[PDB]
RNA sequence: UAGCGGCCCCCGGCGCGCCGGGCCCGGGUCUUCCCGGAGUCGGGUUGCUUGGGAAUGCAGCCCAAAGCGGGUGGUAAACUC
RNA sequence: CGCGACCUCAGAUCAGACGUGGCGACCCGCUGAAUUUAAGCAUAUUAGUCAGCGGAGGAAAAGAAACUAACCAGGAUUCCCUCAGUAACGGCGAGUGAACAGGGAAGAGCCCAGCGCCGAAUCCCCGCCCCGCGGCGGGGCGCGGGAAAUGUGGCGUACGGA
């Protein structure tokens, strides 16, 4: 559920508070960062499926 | 409770008439009983003195490995196993 | 192999599906009695990783543990003494609840012999566990040389001496700069060695 | 209650110390029970080396001690692999092993190889079954001469090379040690900032120029 | 009460089995045989 | 009492000759594939303890992960090798 | 409805087995004080100590690196000497207080799961027959009976391996 909600933040383009939210729950900066990039790429997959 | 679809799917089961045909098929390719095993090895001992046909393949780990191997054409499953996590993904 | 699938699945504990299954188990067990024998393992993976072997002489006991801390066992407040040791309510017991469960099962089933344990579920009030026990006299075990080390009489009541996965952690043993107090056998023997005078013959 | 003068000092005799005193009247008997067990072991494993297997040369760590040499745990996996020995057999004839060790230095690896070669030469190996000697075995004279080796087998002696009386050039006369030292410490210290001021000056110069 | 301990311990009474176990151990728990008669 | 002094019993100890069974395993070379243990790490927070001081260890609650990843590198942090 | 597979749970003076208490000098895991010191006392100290509870052996526990280092590098554990009354902690007062490197005693290393190959190639018990039987075993024979695909055995485990 938190991953879904942070995704909805990436949709509404609030990348800093989304990061804040993840860092608040999980703790460190690196883990939060690598998790964020993964979620951006799966949203890219949605961009691909809407494209083709 | 609100049951998620990945479990609900087991309620859709195979019909009686087609299922009987399936069992009709396995009845031909049954694996060998123990007593016949001693007699076949005894006859094989006679063969020693003087190719297996296809059969069923059992066990989840077997099934899945040789699914990755893309050999099996047909996979039958049982609906009522007690911890479902075993089969869900398959 | 399916087991690897099973593993990452049970790691996906937050997922809605796993949540549902654990939720049903926790209800079910809450309605059952607080200690009883399961006929087959709930987690086949955890058992195989830990040592379980589908053979005769292996039993699995489910146990319900009450949660929370340790208030001091004393009548009113009245802890007679100094304001340092007045503390009492928000105090925490040194060992886990998991080792507590193991302890209770081992004491009840004295003849048996405790291998290891794993987690299954939890409410607010309760945790739940699955303790793996063994019969040390069935010949399936005696004759198999890998396992006949448990039959030896040293390992009676391991959980009581803290040699189970939980008991090792309370001992505070480890390698390196973070685990100096235990150098030697244990925390106790360290203190003995540092606080003994060796009065020699010759001095 | 201190009178005029002393070392101020903090003795630790507040704990109940008179309880835990270890007296050492054991000692002589302990020495004997060791000595007896050692003689009985050597009597048991009669011709094998008493000390145990040979152990390799190793450099000491820490700037203080790194001139010395010790015995190690066992011969490395590369020293064995290179000498051409299956490690388990190497295990069986009394050669110390440890796998975990790395081997960065070439002189160490290579000298340990030399040391094993001398050992492998001297070794007087007996048959499994006496009736049929094999290819990889010793001669009858060698079996006759076999006898225990007392003390540590192949002792580690720290040799020093002798340098004859050289003639000094005037160049050697000129070289300035002290200045080179203080200079090099300074460049190492300041190394990072030279690059930081350089990047800032080049970056500002390029934006200002272009 | 260490004195209370000493009032009641093993040495005190018979030890009618336990004293002879020490004797059986002295000869390695030999069993069932006898010596040769004359 | 001394003495590589004697005699008599029991038990063990290393050796040798033979029977009835099991085990039929290796050393290198080149080519193609394979490889890891979750309510656990980690974080916030509370209380005890330790020489460990922006928390050495342990536990309780709550949160809750990764896979060219992770931990450690004795002053917190971001970047970096 | 009745009959039959399984699943889950009971009862049996069922056939065969095991636990239950003692001793507690030495050992292991918990819980856990105050006298007292500071010229007073309240944090510290006394002290993870006496006292309480449980469990063991002739020894126990420990143990083969989620290591030390930061040098041209060392290499499981345990114990002795030294590092040391040091770095550090503390109404910075009273006092408390380690480790690594170095020389020695002894010196031994290993095993699963998984990932995968192999007609489950595995196991226990009964019955019958032969030998032997004061540490209840070796062998042969049963459309004798169960366990086991919710995974038994062989190879093999991070030092790579097939
Ligand atoms: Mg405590
Ligand atoms: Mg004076
Ligand atoms: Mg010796
Ligand atoms: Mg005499
Ligand atoms: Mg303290
Ligand atoms: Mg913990
Ligand atoms: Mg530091
Ligand atoms: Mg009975
Ligand atoms: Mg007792
Ligand atoms: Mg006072
Ligand atoms: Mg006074
Ligand atoms: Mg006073
Ligand atoms: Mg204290
Ligand atoms: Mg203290
Ligand atoms: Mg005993
Ligand atoms: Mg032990
Ligand atoms: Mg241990
Ligand atoms: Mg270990
Ligand atoms: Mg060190
Ligand atoms: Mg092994
Ligand atoms: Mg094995
Ligand atoms: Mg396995």
């Amino acid at each position: 559920p938190y991953e879904r909600r942070a995704m909805e933040l990436l949709k509404v383009s609030k990348d800093k508070r989304a990061l804040k939210f993840i860092k608040k729950r999980v703790g460190t900066h690196i883990r939060a960062k690598r998790k964020r990039e993964e979620l951006s790429s799966v949203l890219a997959a949605m961009r691909k499926a809407a494209a083709k | 409770l609100k049951v998620p679809p990945a479990i609900n799917q087991f309620t859709q089961v195979l019909d009686r008439q087609t299922a009987t045909q399936l069992l009709k098929l396995a009845h031909k390719y049954r694996p060998e009983t123990k007593q016949e095993k001693k007699q076949r090895l005894l006859a094989r001992a006679e063969k020693k003195a003087a190719k297996r046909p296809p059969v069923l393949r059992a066990g989840v780990n077997t099934v899945t490995t040789l699914v990755e191997n893309k050999k099996a054409q047909l996979v039958v499953i049982a609906h009522d196993v007690d911890p479902i996590e075993l089969v869900v993904f398959l | 192999g399916a087991y690897k699938y099973i593993q990452e699945l049970w790691r996906k504990k937050q997922s809605d599906v796993m949540r549902f299954l654990l939720r049903v188990r926790c209800w079910q067990y809450r309605q059952l009695s607080a200690l009883h024998r399961a006929p087959r393992p709930t987690r086949p993976d955890k058992a195989r990783r830990l040592g379980y072997k589908a053979k005769q002489g292996y039993v699995i006991y489910r146990i319900r543990v009450r949660r929370g801390g340790r208030k001091r066992p004393v009548p009113k407040g009245a802890t007679y003494g100094k304001p340092v040791h007045h503390g009492v309510n928000q105090l925490k017991f040194a060992r886990s609840l998991q080792s507590v469960a193991e302890e209770r099962a081992g004491r009840h089933c004295g003849a048996l012999r405790v291998l290891n344990s794993y987690w299954v579920g939890e409410d607010s009030t309760y945790k739940f566990f699955e303790v793996i026990l063994i019969d040390p006299f069935h010949k399936a075990i005696r004759r198999n040389p890998d396992t006949q080390w448990i039959t030896k009489p040293v390992h009676k009541h391991r959980e009581m001496r803290g040699l189970t996965s939980a008991g090792r952690k309370s001992r505070g043993l480890g390698k390196g700069h973070k685990f100096h107090h235990t150098i030697g056998g244990s925390r106790r023997a360290a203190w003995r060695r540092r606080n003994t005078l060796q009065l020699h013959r010759y001095r | 209650a201190p009178s005029r003068n002393g070392m101020i000092l903090k003795p630790h005799f507040h704990k109940d110390w008179q309880r835990r005193v270890a007296t050492w009247f054991n000692q002589p008997a302990r020495k004997i029970r060791r000595r007896k067990a050692r003689q009985a072991r050597a009597r048991r494993i009669a011709p094998r080396p008493a000390a145990g297997p040979i152990r390799p040369i190793v450099r000491c760590p820490t700037v203080r001690y790194h001139t010395k040499v010790r015995a190690g745990r066992g011969f490395s996996l590369e020293e064995l692999r290179v000498a051409g020995i299956h490690k388990k057999v190497a295990r069986t004839i009394g050669i110390s092993v440890d796998p975990r060790r790395r081997n960065k230095s070439t002189e160490s690896l290579q000298a340990n190889v030399q040391r094993l070669k001398e050992y492998r030469s001297k070794l007087v190996l007996f048959p499994r079954k006496p009736s049929a000697p094999k290819k990889g075995d010793s001669s009858a004279e060698e079996l006759k001469l076999a006898t225990q080796l007392t003390g540590p087998v192949m002792p580690i002696r720290n040799v020093f090379k002798k340098e004859k009386a050289r003639v000094i050039t005037e160049e050697e006369k000129n070289f300035k040690a002290f200045a080179s030292l203080r200079m090099a410490r300074a460049n190492a210290r300041l190394f990072g900032i030279r690059a930081k001021r350089a990047k800032e000056a080049a970056e500002q110069d390029v934006e200002k120029k272009k | 009460s260490a004195k209370a301990k000493r009032r009641n311990t093993t040495g005190t009474g018979r030890m009618r089995h336990l004293k002879i176990v020490y004797r059986r151990f002295r000869h390695g728990f030999r069993e069932g045989t006898t010596p040769k008669p004359k």
